[PDB]
RNA sequence: CAGAGGUGAAAUUCUUAGACCGCACCAAGACGAACUACAGCGAAGGCAUUCUUCAAGGAUACCUUCCUCAAUCAAGAACCAAAGUGUGGAGAUCGAAGAUGAUUAGAAACCAUUGUAGUCCACACUGCAAACGAUGACACCCAUGAAUUGGGGAUAUCUUUUCAGCACGUUUUCUGUUUUUUACGCGAAAGCUUUGAGGUUACAGUCUCAGGGGGGAGUACGUUCGCAAGAGUGAAACUUAAAGAAAUUGACGGAAUGGCACCACAAGACGUGGAGCGUGCGGUUUAAUUUGACCAACACGG
């Protein structure tokens, strides 16, 4: 039986997520040189943001957060933020025809390091008084909007740590600031951060990892049944 | 059937036949030359 | 030379020779993986 | 004998010279994007009968949280649009009528 | 006998990948990372005719086999990720997509998040076929 | 052998028209998981509204075509 | 961990050697989805990610400058999709030739798996497209209604901590662009219509290219250009009464829509087709085997 070799582990999200011990995984019992701890590190776990944050509303059900296992603590897989992405159905439903889809790509490095790419998407909106068949935007205004989004994200995200940056993206604080400062340039139906991804990471720090996880909930996987 | 009568074989392939014939006459004259 | 001789100028045996051929015998296409006109993307020559 | 004033495509005589072709959704035939028949499709992931069972067994989905749907931009060549009944031949007078919104 | 040390009745989540092609259907249960797979059953493992590999009944039988194995492994809830062949080929899901998902739901399995994850190129290579397409 | 009641006849499907498509309400006990569950089935032979069927498998549902 | 792929169905093909599938990764070469429109730009060919750049180009605005400097063109010159050619590079995907598996009476095809040249880049050739709006360029008049792109005038709504005395948007106007619906007039008609195919027998604004029944034939020869493929130029002998064009009515469709029929099918029932025999038809034979009829002929000419 294949499941005889399998041991169960708990995946723990960092402390800035309400539900810590999300998801469960299996791994081959360390049958020699094939150590479970060595093979577990680097595994990426994808979870829905609504499940991670129970208090979150409707908008958080359309975002997925991926976590990379940075260390194996007993039966607890302490993880770090890897990427955040909007679901396929929500993103496809946002596209409307008679308007321009404006996309921005911003690459910033946080205080810990952690270079990340942001992938902002925006859509133009007809005015309430407007009756024109289209609401296409002048490329001058699109470039201005792209410039302002780039500056704001670079300014805000480069002075904070990785945990604060994840909190800003998860709680829609950065997105709300963007949409509030970008509407004067151009009437926006919706400004959304489509996908965040960490592209570069600093040398592995466990002290900073232990500081990022706060108080680690225990796992009873290794305990007697 | 976007076209009317070719009236005696598809003109494209007739042109191809004429082209091969021209090449054959060319080589024959080259042999004689 | 292994290729010399004959009433016609020809190699009478395959010119692709083994990697282990002793010196004097290792002439021609030495340990060739393929022959012909390559015919496609040129593979990177040399060992792996 | 010009069948159509627009020659079956959205390319007036002094707008452009070339529109980049796209592959047909079904057969893959390369046709200009303006000429190809384009339908935006919002298809339910499951039919009503099966969605009822899945929503019954799903804590996530129910009367308050709708299930996801498939969004596809489908562009057909003329032959595949006709064969799949997306468009049909029409009487000469009715060939002119056009639609701008999905009705 | 197999399953996490959790209170009886608590939901243990796997991820079911439903690859529904027009030639076959895949019902593949992994963990949330996707690295470890508990059970993979295809529609062609349940039928003897190649034409019946992608039938809805074959997908239903494959899903029931998956449910039995997932019950043995301790998995009792599933996030679903459905895909078509995607890429440059057709984006329409196969016949067995609905059949597999309905069979999983009816067999007592709890269903979590549902997502469509068919590969979508932002710009693609040349599609199979000529510029005249497949001619039938 | 679940017994189902025909509540309405949708129409005569098939090329030859021999098979008809009906809406079937399962005749289950009160409080059963199949109580008042309706499915669409293809029926061979002369069938009328308020007829009863013996369904071998209740999972399958006939295509609406 | 046992199949995967592919198809009307299969097989060529891959697969315990671990294929397919799943996740996170890489590499390389293309490409730039949805947004993408009877939209924009460009002389045409053509041109879609972002940022930073280099020349430009048009439109608009102007009580700026100048003062016919223009329109169009033999000869002559430059650019020009794809295919093709040469030399380097690239080769992910797809794929002429070829191969194999199917399907066929045959199938050198369509379908499947492949696969070379090619596809991509640089430089240099080639300059033959349904290079089409099948509509040469410039200039003038020209009826109506909704729009649309760009720039300006004048005067309801939304956002408003910086490329910002903003941006959009309303109404009206205007110049310039790509158009659409429905007035003369024109046309053989289809149709065109300030975007002419209108303002033409009431025939004259200017320039220029091309055509004169069909073929032979864009062939032969000569000659120029090209590496070659070819390109430009271009006959005649001979043959032929039509070839064409647009509409009309039929008929037909392995094109749609709606109906209908046991001389149709479905659900079935009795059969016929197998045996013997009666009868009619054919053939054979014969002096003659009298003849008509071949779904709508053959127990029918009662
Ligand atoms: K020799
Ligand atoms: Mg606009
Ligand atoms: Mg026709
Ligand atoms: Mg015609
Ligand atoms: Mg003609
Ligand atoms: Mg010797
Ligand atoms: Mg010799
Ligand atoms: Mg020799
Ligand atoms: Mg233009
Ligand atoms: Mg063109
Ligand atoms: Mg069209
Ligand atoms: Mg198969
Ligand atoms: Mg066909
Ligand atoms: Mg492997
Ligand atoms: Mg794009
Ligand atoms: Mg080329
Ligand atoms: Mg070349
Ligand atoms: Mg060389
Ligand atoms: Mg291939
Ligand atoms: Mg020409
Ligand atoms: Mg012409
Ligand atoms: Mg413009
Ligand atoms: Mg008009
Ligand atoms: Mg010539
Ligand atoms: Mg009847
Ligand atoms: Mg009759
Ligand atoms: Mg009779």
């Amino acid at each position: 039986e294949t499941m005889a070799r399998k041991e169960w582990y708990d995946v723990v999200a960092p402390a800035n997520f309400e539900k810590r011990q999300f998801a469960k995984t299996i791994c081959n019992k360390t049958q020699g040189t094939r150590i479970a701890a060595d093979v577990l590190r680097g595994r990426v776990f994808e979870a829905n943001l609504a499940d991670l944050n129970q208090s979150a509303g409707e908008e958080e059900a359309y975002r997925k957060v991926r976590f990379t296992v940075q260390e194996v603590q007993g039966r607890n897989l302490l993880t770090q933020f890897h990427s955040m992405e909007v679901t396929t159905d929500k993103m496809a439903s946002l596209l409307r025809k008679w308007c321009t889809t404006m996309e921005t790509t911003v690459e910033v490095k946080t205080a810990d390091g952690y270079t990340m790419r942001l992938f902002v998407v925006a859509f133009t909106k007809p005015q309430a008084n407007q009756q024109s068949r289209n609401c296409y935007a002048k490329q001058r205004l699109v470039k201005w909007l792209r410039m302002r989004i780039t500056k704001m994200i670079k300014r805000r995200l480069s002075k904070v740590q990785i945990k604060e940056a994840v909190s800003l993206l998860t709680r829609n604080v950065l997105s709300d600031a963007l949409v509030r400062r970008c509407n004067p340039i151009l009437p926006l139906r919706e400004l959304r951060i489509r996908k965040v991804r960490v592209v570069r990471t600093p040398k592995f720090d466990a002290q900073a990892l232990l500081s990022a996880h706060g108080t680690i909930p225990a796992s009873v996987e290794a305990d007697q049944r | 059937g976007t076209v009317s009568r070719p009236r005696g074989m598809r003109p494209k392939w007739h042109k191809k036949r004429i082209k091969r014939l021209k090449l054959r006459r060319r080589r024959m004259r080259q042999r004689s030359k | 030379h292994p290729h010399g001789g004959g009433n016609h100028q020809h190699i009478g045996h395959p010119s692709t020779v083994s990697r282990h051929s002793p010196p004097g015998q290792k002439v021609g296409l030495i340990a060739a993986r393929r022959t012909g006109r390559i015919r496609g993307g040129k593979a990177v020559k040399g060992a792996w | 004998t010009t069948k159509r004033r627009n020659h079956g495509r959205s390319k007036p005589a002094h707008s452009r010279g070339r529109v980049k072709p796209i592959h047909c959704f079904n057969c893959g035939r390369l046709t200009p994007k303006d000429k190809a028949v384009g339908r935006f499709v919002v298809r339910r992931m499951l039919d009503a009968a099966s969605a009822r069972d899945v929503a019954e067994a799903s804590p996530v989905y129910g009367a308050n949280f709708p299930m996801p749907r498939l969004y596809m931009k489908q562009r057909f060549c003329i032959a595949c649009a006709i064969h799949s009944r997306t468009v049909r031949a029409r009487p000469v007078g009715n060939r002119k009528i056009r639609y701008t919104k999905k009705v | 006998a197999y399953g996490p040390n959790v209170k009886k009745g608590d939901l243990v989540y796997g991820v079911v990948h439903i690859f529904a092609s027009f030639n076959d259907t895949f019902v593949h249960v992994t963990d949330m990372s996707g690295r470890e797979t508990y059970v993979k059953v295809t529609g062609g493992m349940k039928v003897k005719a190649d034409r019946d590999e992608s039938s809805p009944y074959a997908a239903m039988m494959a899903a029931q086999d998956v449910v039995a194995r997932c019950k043995e492994c301790g998995i009792n809830a599933l996030h679903v990720k459905m895909r078509a062949v995607g890429g440059v080929r057709t984006k329409s899901p196969g016949p067995g997509a609905q059949a597999a998902l309905r069979a999983l739901a009816r067999a007592g399995m709890k269903i979590g998040r549902i997502e469509d994850v068919t590969p979508i190129p932002t710009d693609s290579t040349r599609r199979k076929g000529s510029r005249r397409g497949r001619r039938l | 052998a679940q017994v189902g009641l025909i509540i309405k006849v949708l129409g005569r499907t098939g090329s030859r028209g021999n098979v008809t498509q009906v809406r079937v309400r399962l005749m289950a006990e009160a409080g059963s998981p199949d109580y008042n569950r309706t499915i669409v089935r293809n029926v061979k032979g002369p069938c009328k509204e308020n007829d009863m069927l013996s369904l071998m498998e209740t999972e399958r549902e006939a295509r609406r075509l």
